[PDB]
């Protein structure tokens, strides 16, 4: 059990990097820029709802760092590109 | 004995961990489902569920 935990865990820090992992694919929503990651079943549910609890963490990572892929690929001029550049500091 | 002592890391952190437990009101009681072990598990058991109900509160 706790080896089965564990790679779910090296899994999940691939997903907060920003990045597919292995177990733990991937599902569109609006294009994946609001990415619901499903991991599948195990055979303690328990570890894998903790992971649960994750997995909005780099959703809401792929949303801002996909925000300033957006505003730096129309090249905006406007204080929103210096906001932005903020986040990329913060990534 | 130590399955015991993974399954309570679960509700600590949240809901239910190896089995069922079916209640999230008044304490998350344990059950085990089982008569032939010792009737010592209920009450450690029963301490562990005022923990897990009053961490998802």
């Amino acid at each position: 059990l706790p080896s089965q935990e564990t790679c779910l865990v090296e899994d999940l820090l691939y997903i907060l990097i920003g990045v597919d992992g292995r177990y733990i694919s991937v599902q569109p929503l609006v294009g994946r820029q609001s990415r619901s990651f499903s991991v599948e079943q195990n055979l303690d549910s328990s570890v894998k709802e903790l992971v649960n609890r994750i997995l909005p963490v780099a959703t809401n990572y792929s949303t801002v760092t996909r925000f300033v892929e957006e505003n730096s690929s129309f090249e905006y001029g406007q204080v929103n590109h210096a906001l932005g550049a903020a986040m990329r500091t913060l990534g | 004995e130590t399955s015991l002592v993974r399954d309570l890391l679960y509700v600590f952190q949240g809901i239910d961990g190896k089995f069922v437990k079916m209640c999230n009101s008044e304490n998350c009681y344990k059950v085990d489902g089982k008569v032939a072990v010792s009737k010592s598990l209920k009450d450690i058991t029963s301490k562990l569920s005022e923990l897990g109900w009053l961490h998802n509160k």
